[PDB]
């Protein structure tokens, strides 16, 4: 259901994801990898929010930044655009 | 929520 109402964020999302898929079109492994990372983070965040309160996630924002950083070498540009999405943590 | 869930739906959209 979301909460936002600005169609600009959506456009930016597709542009970024498309940029990665195109930049790494040669190696589908990298693309699938990044996706799996985000998916895992989602399941973890939801689990915590569904656990009520008493729960310790194994994958957080900082953890994701570290993993994505190691997998994305010499490509700080993408890692930056990705970090921008993350709020003030 | 706009940080990860957004990019998730986007990828799932273009993909299928």
């Amino acid at each position: 259901s979301l909460q936002n109402n600005q169609p600009v964020e959506f456009n930016h999302a597709i542009n970024y994801v498309n940029k990665i898929k195109n930049r790494f079109q040669g190696q589908p492994d990298i693309y699938k990898a990044f996706l799996e990372i985000l998916h895992t983070y989602q399941k973890e965040q939801r689990n915590a929010k569904e656990a009520g309160g008493n729960y310790t996630p194994a994958l957080t924002e900082q953890e994701v930044y570290a993993q994505v950083a190691r997998l994305f070498k010499n490509q700080e540009d993408l890692l930056s655009e990705f970090g921008q999405f993350l709020p003030d943590a | 929520r706009m940080n990860i869930q957004m990019l998730l739906e986007a990828a799932d959209y273009l993909e299928r």
